[PDB]
């Protein structure tokens, strides 16, 4: 039950940030172009 | 197996007819030396609790006597001590000395001062394990005690008798409760010529450091609270019958303001460290131990030390004796042996918790746990009107916490109590070492019951607060004063309450 | 010179006979007739001119009869600048094979503290280049430090960044005590202190040494020693740490490798000199026996001994009774987890147990106290959703608390950073990050203005531009 | 609507399911509390009187 | 120390003891020689029902009591001294030369101290149970036995026996736990002569009723009296928790099997009462039947009869004090169940004694 | 047979053994016979009561390893005699209290592996109503 | 070098030392060796039980307290000498069993507390299908 | 007790576990010195499956591929991960239910009782106070009904089908006769 629960919750936390990582990496260069490599 | 009688250098006069036993009963040699104890032949007239004294200066307390030897306890190093050193009495039963010169002073178990100021006038000397007041000297507590935690004062009152047990985790704010109830007693006797209106206090220390009790002394310097305290310091360099003892030091430093009809308040910092030293001291004695190992004398010494603690009648003088013994729980388990004992011994409790600590809530008081068998007979009225209202508050925010995280879903009736459970709690919040009085207690209070709160964002509470006590302060200080003389909040003074709220109010702009 | 017999042998225990003259209690005594040299300490007195004493070696090849001396003092141990760049045992014994100990001078290890009148100093503020302990745990300078955890969390890992990053600058000196460790790890520890200049070994043609420089000494107490070895050894280091706070009026840094160890080697002996056991199974003489040795840890009006001891706790049980009467005895506190060092989080902090006495709004300002406790509210507010997560989901939290989640998980992933001892390890190098450094990235993050971020990117990392361009990086090898 | 009914119907079975685990464990940890006592304290008994 | 009685003097009749409280002799009836729990602490209205008892026992049965603190904090005793000698327990008269007259009381007071050492806590019980075996003897009387903790003389056995060197029990307990239990416990009875009922307070440490001391004590004790503050928040007095009280001597023998029938009958009311209150907590009390509203009804109506006033808190109340007969009580329980008063209004059963006062009361605030 | 709470441990101690004796008449008599201990965990609490006063060395529950021989000697007199002594018989009705119906503990499981049979009484079944309380999944034969 | 149980208390208690004194050979004749003791408990078991008759007092679980100093002794033999001294190595994989997956208790508290990493077996490991059934979380070097 | 050159002993002994404690030093040490195990358990007596043995407890020495062919060692190592599985779920369905678990886990489940209940056994001795005579028992007999069972050639029989039968042509028919 205690690493039953501690393993899903990581399981689904890793899962769900992954995915909002991948959007915020999607749209990071447009609305933050001073970092983007491109225009240096 | 040979007892001390029996060596080959006595038998050599016994068989030879020698009858040299007039070595009175005030002389004794020593037999065996150990990890602070010692055995002595002889001093056959000594008593239990007795002092007794080295050739070497030292000092100790004679503790188990026996039909060929005697047990002894030492109050220093055994590197002293050998080989048939002679040990002779004093006669005296260990004894303190008691007096307002021990005001303003830090002292060991003993009264040896440790300040490196001078030495202590003492008029009166008094014994260290006394007999307890009876039943009939005693009196109902009917007075209050403290100012300057919000959460005690309104839900976890302490009057002038009790014993509120302080029981928490390690680093939750113990010492610093302690030291903000022994802050806030300046205000009240700089502001009184009587010594019966005042409360001065008494801060044993047991197990502690003392790079930290330096710190206790020095942040009490700094704001001139030593004039009305006295500090009795037994930290771990020194021995376990000295941590042993000055709990029951302080209170015999104590009776004095109870017998003369003044106010004391002791706090015992670190009381396992005292349970400590005795089993330290049992199982060298070879004592018979218990559960944990600790002897069966555990709860009747607790209970000598605790039922000194009183408020005496009028016809002995009136004087009170207060208790905040501190206790450090290592799991959170009250269910030990010395938990059990304690709050069994006490009159009350006070219980601190780790995870409030973090959240902000400081001090981190749960006041499910925390808990005052007096109650409202230690409060006046002007907080009974507000802490009856948010007691109950609290409860309901306390069955329907788990809520908070659904808030989104459920409706009002459900919706107020969490709101209105979030401004009080973070109405309760306060600051290390800024005690307040009982009238603006009741004036915030008020402010927070009557739902003046409940449209702020609570991050802004403790801005609220701070504005509005300097406002009132600097305006109506009439209305303090007259919460403080009649000790009730009257429908005038209510009036005049709600109308400065409304001014501060549209004086000032707050964010939700 | 007294003169005695040897009477019976149990274990690490004697029992000796005097004719004439016993000694006092914690004296010294060499056997003689011995095939190397061999020290007891009186521990008790028992009566008819007979003592029991503790053996600092190994009581294999001992007699009944044979014969001992008393050296009329404990344990003396040589002391000056000639100790240092050098290792010394127990009894002042160099085991590094470089020569004798040319010291002018010797105290014993065995000394009373100073007094309450000696007062500390200023709760002085010690910069060791790492985040969380810079921001949520700062050391002092002058007071002692704790570091409480487990096995395979990175005490000893921890402790040598911490010298890396310290005792370099420090120009004070400073004194390493090994007590009941491994040999391989002083071994380790030896030679990078040979590279890093911390000592400085010079051979000479005519066989001699020459350790000039070198601030630094070495003791070492360790596993293969026995208990009296490994309970003396810190005495014994701190003695030589005693030397140059109150002559010499340096500065010192005192570095312990489990301390626990003392107390068991306690526990050892007790019940063979007639103790009754306490509780669980340590002694009862334990909160006197430390205490004795903490108070003589202390700063004083002549010096300062900036201390850092660290604490096995068996079973990741903080309850047991060596750590919970040690807690007391501590300034600062940092504790180590196993459940954040699975994660890969290094330094494996937990920011819920440490605590500091340093820690307050008046020694450190209120943009660092209310920073690190806003830190503080936000990790328990993410502690109290384990379980509404684990049951339910992230689908059932509001946006509130999952931006709370996202603040927190970056402040743990954050919090990490590698060290320049970990290369060995992780291949990564190594980073020093000052605390305004710190301060600002945690304001940043906790204010909001990194929210567009992703999370990978606050790993390993010592500063916000390391994030950025392992964020630029992601997102072009996204695309 | 059959689903928020179905699920209200879970979560009663699962606290109920909860409150008798927790009666349980309740019971099993008292006793072996019990028993590390009584384990302790005959270490102690035997150890004070191996001397 | 005196020998129990033996087995020739001693009854086989066992009988009631009829103490005039409504929910004591309707769901828990108390017995002769016998021994009853009283599980609870302070703000429940435990000293009133100490008093309330004493008084009605030394009224009714013409009986003495006798309270016993083994272990007790001083102000506690000094607060029931006064508390007595308010609510007229004790008769304090001074006299002229300067003595007191201690005249018609109902109640003797021994009290070990928590300053003394164990051994006067561990014989204190048994100085007050002479004390009440005097009574018994030779008077001829059936007298009461309060303690106000039966956990302490455990804790004074334990501690003799770890001084006098006896090896602890499971617990650290004594090892001669049961037989100085049964040493105390086999005096508590009745005889030929009269009886010696007994009200012990007990706490479970931990909550762990299976700890040998209440597991030896829960096979001396006859009944059991649970109390609760979250009845006494409802403003009920006494605050006696009905469905967690029990008794042996509620079986369809003593009592008759109407006595039985009406307390089980009262028990399910309570118990569906209790289900329907967590209902309405979620569902509202808009979704219910009029057979459920009817059973929500009778039960706050039930819950509200059983309180009642007191003799001695009419001192502090000014309210008077009421006695209840046991068939009365069942009769009012009786129609209450059957649904004959539902026509009656919730607040008159509330601090009644009564269907007469009920309906009086009912007939005046109509008004 | 009475050994009540007020009487010594020896006294509780014994009494089963007398019983016994009693019943031995008949069985070597050729009677027929019934025992019925309604006691004997406090028959165990006397044993190691004695035992701890006597400075023995406790075991599982504080309880010596002389129990098992303690109710083993007692209850394997019970027993039906043949043909050639007489034909007799003397059976036994031990009876045991748990404590939260714990029947993996030490004494219970000391005279179930000692018994020929169990019947077990629940206290859900007692405060429902079902009375005589018996049973009769866990109750064998 | 079998010590069995029929083997004396101090057989089983030499029989590792012997080990690692025939191990020495190796080490310091610029030689390398490893070294498996099996059923590690087996010598603290023997320890115990020659304390115990020898009138020894105990400390926690019966054990003394010289365990510290009776595995340290041991493992402290295994080394990798330097190029001056051959050059040998004597490698050490001690093996220890829990009960009921319990590394809460002393001898393995102590055997992980005095080694350089740990390899953790579980049985739900070896029943699921993986064989060897080793935990590559808790196990680390 | 050990085989020789001159003879043999092969042994079955009988070890109490007082307070069903198996950590016991008694049977701690025990458990050293056996060649086979056989452990028996009161939560699977309980159940009234008989004999009570608890499989992943008990083991042996000769289930090895090299003594036991390789269609046995398979069988009972899948045997082996099915009541482990099985085993992992306890929790989540003892809060929850099998309404929770997915369709894999819910076949896992119904397997591991199906096979639970065909591990048991009616002997003879016990047809005093069972009535149900005895079952001797082949072990390709036994290797065939655990291969079909773990295949999924017996998913569409009931689970009290399995008690106390045997082989599956007992179970068969007792399904067949269940089914009216
Ligand atoms: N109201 C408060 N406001 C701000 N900080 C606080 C407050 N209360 C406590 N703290 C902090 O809690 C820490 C410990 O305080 P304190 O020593 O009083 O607690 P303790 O539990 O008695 O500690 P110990 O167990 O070491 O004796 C301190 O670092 C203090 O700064
Ligand atoms: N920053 C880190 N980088 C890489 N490995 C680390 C790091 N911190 C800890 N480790 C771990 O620290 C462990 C070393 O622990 P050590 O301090 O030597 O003994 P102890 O377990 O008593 O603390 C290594 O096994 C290693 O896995």
């Amino acid at each position: 039950s205690v690493k039953f629960m501690d393993q899903k919750r990581s399981g689904e936390e890793t899962v769900y940030f992954k995915k909002e990582d991948e959007a915020l990496l999607r749209n990071l260069l447009a609305n933050h172009p001073e970092y983007d490599p491109k225009y240096s | 197996k040979i007892s001390p009688s029996e060596m080959s250098r006595l038998l050599e006069e016994r068989i030879a007819g020698w009858k040299t036993q007039t070595s009175t009963e005030e002389v004794g040699r020593v037999v065996s030396v150990g990890d602070g104890i010692a055995r002595l032949f002889g001093l056959e007239g000594v008593q239990a609790g007795e002092l007794v004294e080295f050739q070497n200066g030292m000092t100790g307390m004679a503790l188990n006597l026996e039909t060929d030897n005697v047990g002894v306890v030492i109050f220093g190093d055994d590197r002293s001590v050998l080989e048939g050193d002679s040990v002779k009495r004093t006669g005296r039963i260990v004894d303190v000395p008691i007096g307002p010169g021990l005001l303003g002073r830090v002292v060991d178990a003993l009264g040896n001062p440790i300040d490196g100021k001078g030495p202590i006038p003492a008029k009166e000397r008094r014994r260290v394990e006394l007999k307890a007041p009876g039943i009939i000297p005693r009196k109902s507590v009917h007075e209050p005690m403290m100012t300057g935690l919000k959460c005690v004062d309104a839900l976890v009152p302490v009057g002038r008798g009790q014993r509120e047990l302080i029981i928490g985790d390690r680093q939750t704010g113990k010492t610093a409760v302690a030291v903000d109830a022994i802050i806030n007693q300046k205000e009240i006797n700089d502001s009184t010529d009587d010594e019966s209106k005042k409360l001065y206090c008494i801060y044993v220390a047991v197990g502690q450091k003392r790079s930290t009790v330096a710190q206790i002394v020095k942040a009490l310097e700094q704001r001139d609270a030593m004039k009305y305290t006295t500090v009795v310091a037994a930290t771990a360099s020194e021995a376990a019958p000295l941590q042993f003892l000055a709990p029951y030091s302080g209170c015999a430093m104590g009776e004095w303001f109870r017998d003369s009809g003044r106010h004391c308040v002791i706090i015992y910092d670190d009381l396992s460290k005292q349970a400590t030293a005795y089993r330290q001291m049992s199982l060298l004695l070879r004592r018979p131990p218990g559960r944990e190992a600790y002897p069966g004398d555990v709860f009747y010494l607790h209970s000598r030390l605790l039922e000194r603690a009183a408020k005496m009648g009028d016809k002995s003088g009136g004087g009170s004796l207060t208790a905040l013994p501190v206790i450090e729980t290592q799991a959170g388990d009250v269910s030990a042996y010395i938990p059990t004992n304690v709050i069994s011994i006490t009159d009350g409790q006070i219980f601190l918790e780790t995870e409030l600590f973090y959240k902000g809530i400081r001090p981190a008081i749960n006041v499910g746990l925390s808990v005052s068998r007096v109650g409202s007979a230690a409060q006046v009225k002007a907080m009974k009107q507000v802490a009856g209202t948010m007691k109950l508050e609290l409860a309901q925010y306390r069955e329907v916490a788990a809520f908070a995280q659904f808030g989104s879903d459920l409706d009002a009736s459900t919706r107020q109590l969490l709101t209105r459970g979030t401004a009080l709690t973070e109405l309760l919040k306060q600051r290390q070492y800024s005690p307040m009085k009982n009238s603006v207690q009741v004036c915030v209070l008020y402010c927070g019951v009557k739902g003046y709160l409940d449209p702020l964002d609570p991050k802004e509470i403790s801005r609220f607060e701070s504005l509005f006590i300097d406002y009132i302060n600097a305006n109506h200080q009439d209305i303090l004063k007259t919460i403080e003389t009649e000790k009730e909040l009257s429908e005038k003074t209510e009036a005049k309450l709600r109308a400065a709220v409304d001014e501060f109010v549209a004086m000032n702009e707050f964010k939700k | 010179t007294n003169h005695g017999r040897i009477t019976q042998v149990i274990g690490a225990v004697v029992d000796v006979h005097f004719d004439e003259q016993l000694p006092p209690i914690l004296n010294s005594l060499e056997v003689q007739g011995h095939t190397n040299r061999l020290v007891l300490e009186v521990a008790q007195h028992l009566g008819e001119n007979t003592v029991r004493t503790i053996a600092m070696d190994a009581t294999e090849g001992l007699v009944r009869g044979q014969k001992v001396v008393d050296t009329g003092a404990p344990i003396q141990v040589p002391v000056g600048v000639e100790t240092l760049g050098r290792i010394m045992n127990v009894i002042g014994e160099p085991v590094d094979e470089c020569g004798p100990v040319p010291a002018k001078k010797t105290y014993s290890i065995h000394r009373a503290a100073p007094l309450f009148a000696d007062q500390s100093t200023e709760p002085g503020l010690l910069q060791t280049g790492i985040k969380v302990v810079d921001l949520l745990a700062p050391y002092a300078k002058g007071g002692k430090i704790g570091l409480f955890g487990g096995a395979g969390v990175g005490k000893t890992v921890l402790i040598m960044e911490l010298i890396n990053n310290v005792a370099n600058k420090h120009g004070g000196f400073s004194v390493f005590a090994g007590v009941g460790e491994r040999t391989r790890e002083g071994n380790d520890l030896y030679h990078e202190m040979m590279t890093t200049g911390v000592i400085k070994r010079k051979k000479l043609e005519d066989g001699k040494f020459d350790f000039t420089g070198s601030k630094a000494a070495l003791v070492y107490g360790q596993m293969n020693e026995p208990p009296g070895a490994r309970a003396r050894v810190a005495l014994t280091a701190l003695s030589v740490a005693e030397y140059f706070r109150d002559e010499q009026g340096q500065d010192v840094l005192l570095f312990i490798d489990n301390i626990y160890r003392f107390t068991q080697a306690g526990s050892e002996v007790s019940a063979l000199l007639g103790r009754i056991p306490s509780a669980v199974g340590y002694q009862p003489t334990l909160a006197t026996d430390l205490g004795q040795l903490q108070e003589r840890i202390t700063t004083t009006k002549k010096g300062s001994i900036t201390s850092v001891q660290a604490v096995y706790v068996p079973a990741d049980d903080l309850t047991d009774p060596a750590p919970a009467t040690t807690f007391a005895h501590l300034d600062a506190t940092t504790v180590l987890s196993r459940q954040i060092a699975e994660l890969g989080i290094y330094p494996a902090v937990d920011p819920l147990d440490s605590t500091s006495r340093m820690l307050a709004p008046e020694i450190v300002g209120q943009e660092h106290y209310d920073t690190a406790r806003a830190t503080q509210k936000l990790l328990q507010d993410y502690k109290s959703l384990q379980d509404i997560i684990a049951i339910l989901g992230m689908d059932e939290l509001s946006e509130e608390d999952k931006l709370v989640v996202s603040r927190a998980r970056k402040i743990q992933r954050f919090l990490s950073q590698p060290f320049t001892v970990a290369e060995v390890f992780t291949g990564k190098p190594g980073r020093f990050v000052e605390l305004p450094e710190t301060i600002k990235s945690a304001q940043t993050i906790l204010r909001g203005e990194c929210d567009d971020l992703p999370e990978m990117a606050f790993y390993m990392c010592g500063g916000l531009e390391e994030v950025r361009s392992k964020a630029v990086k992601m997102a072009q090898e996204a695309a | 609507a059959s689903e928020q009914s179905a699920r209200m119907s879970a979560m009663d079975n699962a606290s109920t399911n909860a409150g008798e685990m927790i009666s349980s464990l309740t019971l099993r940890y008292n006793r072996a509390r019990q028993a590390k006592i009584t384990t302790e304290l005959v270490e102690i008994i035997s150890g004070a009187n191996a001397l």
